[PDB]
């Protein structure tokens, strides 16, 4: 995976490729690596693929039952307690690298989280395998008041340098802006850069080319 | 090691020290071979200048190369015994590694290919 | 079979219309102590070829001396060493790379990762890496080390492809490349500030540039960061 | 002692006009020594099929599992459960063996009875959903089963076409793999009919 | 401890028809998750009408092309410039390879041209010099991935004639040329979609009678 | 242990059991029957594990029979199979699993067929018409795809099973001194005495 | 592999698979395990394809020279003798081969010899060798008379392959069968087992296991 | 890491380099190692990220809590609550934190505790795999009772030197100052201190 | 390989050597000759390392060949030991030694005595009445301790060895497919053909 | 071990402590460290004491037979024939060597060799497991073209640092001075160095 964060005037963007390994071998070509805490905190996940579904999903289930029960909003240092604190206490055997994102009452925040529960502040932060080409373009490119679509493109520029360097990761490329006093956007999809080209040839074969032993009506009513 | 060639070309294409060789053969007690219907026979003289001699010790002309084979020579007595031990070593090996003793064109061409070795080797006569 | 000890990181290093450019900082690290500080670890062979090298100090040292004895030996009974017979940045590579195949063959290698950049004498680029298990590879851009993660990508920006080449001049090439080296000091944590930058150009021919330094950075923006969370003051 | 690799086998599902497939080929074995030609690793509950590859102990567990935990569902619920429904509860049980999970490649396929849309999904053996528009592949000839389906896939083929591409994807993937093989089954599911058929496929 | 093996990853692809051979190779060099170069051409032409691809540890691979071109050299100085037939090449191949037994080329090899009755050949070597002639072959990374597919549409295998009962199998033809590029094309890009080493580009080496020419396609990038 | 062998045919369930106990250098035992009896129309035979074998196996027979004598009712052949599977996957995560593999031949008298279930030490479970576990599959799976018949009789199965025997004697390694045959039909299960 | 060798009444009996195994791919289905060394001479292989390969075709270029030095073919003894001295020097290296030296000599009449990377050497009647031996055993082995035809004999060599192929993950692709007599080898055909399993089962009425 | 605390006339001031790392990949070069358990009562942070920060956390709750009942807690306190989960946890932690604080009665005080969850209570402390390199350095240049500007540029020199050997440090240096007046948080740009 | 013995008589040596040729889960060979003749009145058997064995047999016996035609003279059965232990001995410390472990049965034709000697792979020489290499004699030793007498017959020590032979075909784990029995006494070597 | 050599105006001096262990157990306090292989060319030794004395006296017998033919030879050449015994065997040697001499025409030079075998031509050098420790005072402390005084009271202080931090140190500080004039021997003892 590459995965990063950035902070802009009124909010923050996060971003993320689509490409899910097994080994050498993609899994996965257009898999959803942005999870939703709650509808204004949103969380970016590399590492252990169901880890991070996981941990994310049972963090964001108690952040809705705390919401209701304060009669508040979620903050994002919340989600960023509660995720640390899990996960420290699983001692990096839960494989998830976050970054956590949100708006709230309190402002707009970014921040990291480590498999063993270290967390960073920053204005722009990038994890996974390709978050070395990511961080390069983030090192290269940032700067301090970034507009919303200036953050944007930047965002989606250092994904983009892990699609084509990074062999962990590829395909698309999706994005979440979370701004102050508005909606959050998933953009899901937001680029597509690697559409398949036409085959040469259509491989649909003359029907009764597979060999037939046996045939039967499979019941599926009661 | 001791390199000179020893066996060499004269003018007119002889070896001299292989047709020595030869001259030394000449003067070696005779040695006969006949072969009749179903059998070989080696005969060997045994020069007389030597009374006194322990038959039972001394060094028998005809020797076994192997339990099927017989070797006999004339010429030099101390070189004979070099080729008998390697032919000897070789009777071993051939049963060794083929599972069968040699044949007599086998042996005959291996202790050959032995004596024309020494004719164009450094060193050696 | 070795271990490395005194290290040198990053090597980086692209064409451009006219010729290549390459650089590498002015670090011999020991382990985690950065212990020498003057290093120099590009090494120009006559006036048209740099080679670059990373990994082991000690036998960096060593591939100095042998390309040291190479330009002495194409001297040697070659009344055109200076001109038609002298050494070309290929010539250079492959005498290099065999080496390098050979040492990992023996199981006792070089530990390095070379770039040899240069121009050959028909005015064409030369670029190209070997490293301790003797693989070769060439490339608009090449990198060793943290470079080949964070350098490449930069680099990679200005030259994706061979058409990309003609349309990139001295100045864009340079520039992608001092910036690559600030990022490296800002990410690689056995970077220095203080690096060399060498330019093979067609035209002007070598041009070797001594005691740079990474500057125009930005560190502003730490003042506002604090703790690791929760933490406002 | 690689547990995904003692018994050996592969799944495989597709999309396509109105319907889908999945198939699985017919071996059990231990290690090199094949044992049985009859070992079907395709289940259904209700309308939603579920493949499972991997050791067979946990092949056979997670059936009997899922058919208890759709039985119970469909007696509270009062309905059937919907192929994202199943997705979801074979995601959450897996993950509740984390640290000591069931050594398994499970594939959903089937129709939301509701919407009409085909439906098919894989999971890693802790519970990672892996959805797709296109094919999910399983098993011990997952490589071979990628390259096959990759090629072989176009979009909205026609039920009998669908059999005939899903068919040659497994046969020839199968014959690659010396754990995948000894017969194979295609199940072919349309809104309200299926119709399962078993291949001829050399029996090396 | 010093490990003298790598992995550079790619895939290679050997095809013969009646009158021609192709030996295709993506052009991505790797090293882990990193990319060394996007065009290292892997397939080469050696003399005497032979391609020749040595495909896993470039460093073996490059030595062993190099070891083979020279071989062809020399064959030709000690044999009147006699040219060097496929089958020659191959057993040839087979001592360079098992003379490193036991410090293997860490390679799967490929040599594609024409037998000495003009008809298409393509030989394939496994690291210590075991070969075998055949209509068809992939090797490297993906090999797993396209050789299957070849199995199913060079050698027609599980295809049967429509209507005759998986009774009588689909006849065996050669392919033209176009054809098998069609293949070859269709081979590489699915192979790229699911591999994370293969992709960039794709060079093309057929061989007929009237020499070696080249073909070059580009492939994702990602 | 070692030897476990199962044929089914037309009306019954063969098992045969190597009767050999080694315990080092030294055969401790030539008469040793690896089989317990489950209910009067189902037996188990098993190998594996010294000690893990009998207790399991007893284990498992004091289980059937409790259920018996509370339904005052005879478990099918595949209930049996399927409580004995359950048992050891249960097994197969605990701290110290039961080493050890099982064949299950039964009358199923509801349906009035032989039965036999290959059941593994992880619990792997198949129904077949013959089956063999540990190296004698190596031999006889080969030897049964090419000799038996579905429709065979009782007799035929035995000859069958001698020709199977008779390889293991030629081929295995080890002296397994012979094994105990038994039967399993309509009329429960019975010893063949001289084998 | 499963490869095997029989000697009877009307000579040798050499029957082998062709699939070539890299872990669990299938590498390839077309391997020729058979090495026709002279026209009286076979060898079969079985454990690393190239070991068998390179050093069985390296024997048949010393049995050339045998001839060649000795004016007279050279004995199945002989032959395999070279071959297990061979591997004898390479004793722990790792070489990895189970072959068999089949062939006829007027000295001899027809003679099989076992030879394998850890040096053994063996002549005997039956030999069946490779990951799939057992397989091929358990069939050959119940149904070998010495008294077996010709036509007999190839088939139960032929049967025997398919035993294997069939239950051996690591056997398949094709049968390749041999006959050897006073007047030398004769090959019986290449036999893929995708088509002969089916036309064996129908008519046989065997593989009763396997879903018809 | 390379971090340090000294105390002086008006109280103790606190220091630390900006870098976390993995290997030799920087991770964050703009990190805050120096951290609140209270008002006046700070930590610097060295070894394990992870451990650190739990241990900080779990630290600064005790403390709320002990103020919530008790009131202001000693800097002594403070150091024990920090002593009892590094020595208790000494198998599980790779943790070496200084705490500094100050008091109104006791004014300035620093405590380290390294790995094996030891407390010493010291006039300046160093801590970090940059520490090694000015060990010399700080002892020959350490005097008591210095004044707030003395103090920093003794603290600024060292974490300078320790910075240009240690590549596991750099970034800036931060510096927290705890006094009477208050808290007063300090940072040191590459471009000042790197040509000192 | 696995087990020779051998029995020294009144008149005679007398060696047993098991059958069996096993690799792996196969029995190759149930007739292998464990035995080489080194000379007329000295007879050798061997067990061990597949490969060693025959090729260490082979080699001691072409050098005894190889002595006898060079003097045309039979070596003792005490000079021939020496000599095959001193071989061992020097290969005990070789780069690969040899592992193999022999036994000794001669006639020395000067003395009219049998004469029996163990050697093992490290050329650990000893002259015995009896004698047995690997786990065999931990049946055999114990059990000729018991029955042997010094003064027996060719036909009492075949039956001595009888007993032998079923107590190791009793207790032992592996099938070893019989022995082939041979004699050395003054008339040269000969084989039992019925055993 | 803790050594050092630096250059000054008049020359070059060389320093060490007089500290040989075998894990905590001191076998020799009154060691030499400083090794003469040319009358104006010396060592400093550390590492393993049988590598560097093994060496150095190859070194001094290369260098006898160097000038035998070609007269004095240079500190440069000195250091390369260290070198080349140091990297060609590498794989046998654990020995961290300091190079010192004097010329007339370049006068005091200082090349240092790590374990690897590579050179370092340096205005000074620190070396050892006590070296470490000063870095940061070394570096804060030294200037280009000292008097003698400064020199040996720089090596003097520098090295009294290094044997307080590293237990491996100790003894007596031994050092020796390479001018025009000739060479001197001055050795410091606890009592002096201790309270500095
Ligand atoms: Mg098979
Ligand atoms: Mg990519
Ligand atoms: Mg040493
Ligand atoms: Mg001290």
């Amino acid at each position: 995976t590459t995965i990063v964060g950035v902070k802009f005037n009124n909010g923050v963007v996060i971003a993320a490729d689509t490409r899910s390994t097994q080994g050498p071998i993609v899994a996965d070509k257009n898999c959803a690596k942005l999870h939703r805490i709650s509808p204004k905190i949103w969380c970016a996940g590399a590492g252990t693929a169901a880890d991070t579904e996981a941990v994310t999903q049972l963090i964001g289930s108690n952040i809705e039952l705390h919401s209701l029960y304060t009669s508040r909003e979620p903050r994002v240092v919340s989600a960023l307690q509660m995720l640390k604190q899990h996960l420290f206490k699983y001692q990096g055997h839960i494989g998830a690298y976050l970054i956590v994102a949100g708006v709230d009452p309190t402002g707009s925040h970014l921040f990291s989280i480590h498999a063993e529960g270290s967390t960073d502040v920053g204005y722009y932060l990038s994890l996974g395998s390709g978050s070395l080409a990511a961080m390069a373009v983030l090192e290269s490119h940032w700067k301090q008041d970034l507009t919303k679509e200036e953050a944007i493109k930047l965002a989606s520029d250092a994904i983009q340098a892990g699609i084509w360097n990074d062999l962990g990761s590829g395909s698309n490329v999706d994005v979440c802006v979370m701004e102050i006093g508005k909606d959050a956007e998933y953009l899901r999809n937001y680029l597509t850069p690697n559409v398949r080209e036409e085959k040469q040839k259509s491989y649909k074969f003359p029907r009764g080319t597979t060999a037939v032993l046996k045939e039967s009506i499979v019941n599926i009513c009661d | 090691g001791y390199d000179r060639a020893l066996s060499i070309f004269s003018p007119d294409g002889h070896i001299f020290q292989v047709e020595y060789a030869l001259e030394a053969v000449k003067r070696g007690t005779c040695a006969v071979g006949v072969k009749g219907k179903n059998c070989v026979v080696l005969g060997c003289e045994r020069r007389s200048t030597l009374k006194l001699q322990d038959t039972r010790i001394t060094p028998s002309k005809v020797s076994k190369i192997d339990s099927h084979v017989v070797l006999s020579f004339s010429g030099l007595n101390a070189d004979s015994r070099i080729l008998i031990e390697k032919a000897r070593v070789e009777a071993q090996s051939h049963r060794l590694t083929l599972e069968d003793p040699v044949t007599v064109e086998y042996l005959t061409r291996y202790v050959a290919g032995v004596q024309q070795r020494y004719t164009q080797s450094g060193g050696v006569r | 079979t070795q271990q490395p000890i005194v290290t040198g990181t990053s090597v980086i290093s692209m064409k451009y219309d006219n010729g290549v450019i390459i650089a590498a900082d002015n670090l011999g690290s020991y382990g985690s102590l950065l212990r020498f500080n003057g290093v120099e670890r590009l090494i120009p062979v006559g006036d048209n070829t740099v080679v670059g090298i990373s990994g082991d100090i000690s036998d960096m040292q060593h591939i100095e001396r042998l390309l040291k004895d190479l330009v002495t030996e194409n001297a040697y009974d070659n009344p055109l060493a200076d001109a038609e017979e002298a050494l070309e940045p290929s010539y250079i590579f492959e005498y290099l790379a065999t080496v390098m195949y050979q040492r990992r063959s023996k199981m006792n290698p070089l530990w390095n990762a070379i770039i040899v950049a240069g121009v050959q004498s028909n005015g064409d680029q030369f670029l190209r890496y070997v490293n301790l298990l003797g693989v070769t590879y060439s490339s608009p851009t090449l990198a060793t080390g943290f470079g080949a993660h964070m350098a490449n990508p930069l680099l990679r920006k200005v030259v994706d492809r061979e058409s990309d080449i003609p349309k990139t001049t001295v100045q864009v090439a340079e520039e992608a490349i001092v910036n690559a080296m600030r990022v490296l000091y800002y990410r690689d944590a056995r970077s220095s500030r203080n690096f060399s930058l060498a330019i093979i150009d067609k035209n002007t021919g070598l041009t070797f540039k001594k005691n740079l330094q990474v500057e125009n950075m930005k560190w502003d923006f730490a003042k506002d960061i604090k703790g690791y969370g929760t933490q406002k003051i | 002692s690689d547990p995904s690799s003692i018994n050996g086998g592969i799944v495989v599902a597709m999309t396509g006009k109105d319907c889908v497939a999945i198939a699985c080929d017919l071996r059990l074995g231990s290690q090199s020594l094949g044992v049985s030609n009859k070992f079907e690793k395709i289940f259904h509950y209700g309308h939603v099929f579920l493949g499972i590859t991997g050791l067979a102990t946990d092949v056979t567990t997670l059936n009997e599992m899922f058919r208890y935990k759709t039985n119970l569902y469909k007696l509270k619920e009062e309905r059937a459960i919907e192929p994202e429904t199943f997705t979801q509860l074979v995601s959450s049980s897996l993950y509740e063996r984390r640290f000591g999970p069931y050594f398994v490649g499970p594939v959903v396929a089937g129709i939301n009875s509701k919407s009409g849309k085909p439906f098919i999904a894989g999971f890693d053996l802790i519970g990672c959903i892996d959805e797709a528009k296109d094919f999910i592949v399983s098993g011990t000839a997952s490589d071979q089963l990628f390259g096959m389906c990759e090629s072989l896939y176009e979009p909205n083929l026609e039920p009998e076409d669908l059999f005939e591409t899903i068919s040659q994807a497994l046969l020839n993937a199968a014959d690659r793999d010396a754990l995948s093989g000894w017969g194979a089954v295609v199940y072919i599911i349309k809104k309200d009919e299926v119709v399962k058929r078993y291949l001829k496929m050399r029996q090396d | 401890q010093f490990n003298p093996y790598g992995d550079n990853g790619g895939t290679i692809l050997g095809i013969a028809g009646e009158d021609f051979a192709v030996l295709a190779g993506d052009t991505r060099n790797i090293t882990d998750y990193s990319i060394n170069s996007r065009y290292e051409p892997k397939v080469f032409d050696c003399g005497d009408n032979i391609v020749m691809s040595a495909n896993g540890f470039a460093a073996d691979g490059d030595a062993l092309v190099k070891r083979f071109k020279n071989s062809v050299k020399w064959y030709h100085f000690d044999h009147n410039d006699k040219k060097l037939s496929i089958n020659s090449a191959a057993r040839n191949i087979q001592h360079l390879l098992y003379g490193k037994r036991f410090f293997p080329y860490y390679v799967h090899t490929i040599i594609a041209g024409l037998d000495e009755d003009g008809k298409g050949a393509v030989y394939s070597f496994d690291p210590v010099g075991s070969y075998e002639r055949e209509q068809c072959r992939a090797g490297g990374a993906a090999a797993s991935l396209i050789m299957p597919f070849l199995d199913n549409q060079v050698n027609f295998k599980n295809q049967y004639e429509p209507g005759t009962n998986g009774k009588v199998k689909k006849p065996l033809k050669y392919l033209s040329v176009e054809e098998v590029i069609k293949l070859v094309r269709d081979s590489f890009t699915s192979a790229t979609e699911r591999h994370i080493q293969v992709g960039d580009g794709l060079e093309i080496l057929i061989v007929t009678k009237d020499g070696v020419r080249k073909e070059f396609y580009e492939l994702k990038r990602d | 242990m070692d030897i476990i062998l199962g044929i089914r045919v037309q009306d019954s369930v063969i098992l045969a059991s190597s009767k050999a106990v080694t315990r080092g250098i030294s055969v401790l035992k030539d008469s040793d029957d690896k089989t317990r009896q489950l209910s009067p129309h189902t037996l188990m035979s098993f190998a594996g594990e010294a000690g893990d074998t009998v207790q399991f196996a007893e284990y498992i027979q004091a289980n059937i029979q409790l259920y018996s004598i509370r339904e005052d009712y005879e478990l099918s052949p595949q209930a049996v199979s399927s409580f004995v599977r359950q048992e050891l996957a249960k097994s197969i995560r605990s701290r110290r699993p039961y080493q050890v593999n099982v064949l299950i031949g039964g009358y199923d008298k509801k349906k009035n067929k032989p039965e036999l279930y290959q059941i593994d030490y992880l619990g792997t479970k198949v129904e077949l018409p013959y089956g063999a576990h540990g190296y004698s599959g190596f031999y006889t799976f080969s030897l049964l795809d090419h000799h038996y018949r579905p429709d065979m009789t009782t007799e035929e199965g035995l000859d069958l099973l001698k020709l199977c025997v008779q390889e293991l004697e030629k081929r295995m390694p080890m002296d397994f001194k012979g094994v105990i045959v038994k039967i399993v039909d309509k009329d429960g299960i019975r010893q063949v005495d001289d084998f | 592999t499963t490869t095997l060798a029989f000697r009877f009444q009307g000579g040798i009996i050499v029957a082998v698979d062709s699939r070539a195994t890299a872990g669990n791919w299938v590498a390839s289905q077309t391997v020729k395990k058979v090495i026709e060394i002279n026209p009286f001479l076979l060898g079969t292989m079985a454990g690393g394809a190239a070991d068998c390969q390179f050093w069985e075709t390296w024997l048949g270029s010393q049995c050339r020279l045998h001839e060649l030095r000795e004016k007279e073919r050279i004995s199945v003894a002989a032959a395999s003798k070279i071959l297990s001295n061979l591997v004898y020097q390479y004793k722990g290296a790792g070489l990895s081969m189970g072959t068999m030296i089949c062939g006829y000599t007027r000295k001899e009449g027809p003679t099989i010899y076992y030879v394998d990377s850890d040096g053994t050497r063996l002549k005997g009647d039956i030999f069946c060798v490779g990951s799939g031996q057992t397989f091929a055993y358990g069939v050959l082995d119940s149904n070998y008379k010495w008294d077996l035809s010709v036509e007999d004999a190839l088939y139960l060599g032929k049967r025997s392959i398919l035993a294997a192929a069939h239950r051996d993950a690591y056997s398949g692709g094709s049968v390749n069968l041999y006959h050897v007599t006073e007047d030398g080898w004769i090959y019986h055909g290449n036999h893929d087992v995708g088509e002969l399993f089916w036309k064996v089962k129908e008519e046989e009425g065997s593989f009763n296991n396997v879903i018809g | 890491t390379s971090i340090m605390a000294v105390t002086f006339k008006d109280g103790v001031i606190l220091g630390a380099d900006s870098r976390t790392t993995t290997g030799a990949y920087i991770a964050n070069r703009v990190t805050d190692k120096l951290t609140r358990v209270h008002d006046k009562i700070w930590c610097c942070r060295s070894g394990s990220a992870a451990d650190t920060q739990a241990i900080a956390d779990i630290v600064q709750y005790h403390l709320e809590l002990y103020t919530s009942q008790y009131g202001t807690p000693s800097t002594e306190t403070a150091a024990s609550v920090f002593k009892e989960l590094c020595y208790e946890n000494k198998d599980n932690l790779t943790a070496g934190i200084i705490v500094a604080g100050y008091d109104d009665k006791n004014k300035g005080e620093v405590y380290t505790i390294p790995l094996g969850g030891s407390v010493h209570k010291l006039p300046y402390a160093i801590a970090g795999s940059g520490s090694t390199f000015i060990y010399g350095y700080c002892d020959k240049n350490f005097r008591e009772n210095m004044s707030k500007e003395e103090t920093v540029d003794f603290i600024k020199h060292s974490l300078s030197q320790a910075i240009k050997w240690d590549g596991s440090s750099g970034g800036v240096i931060r510096m927290v100052v705890l006094t009477a007046a208050g808290v007063e948080r300090l940072i040191f740009y590459p471009d000042e201190y790197e040509q000192l």
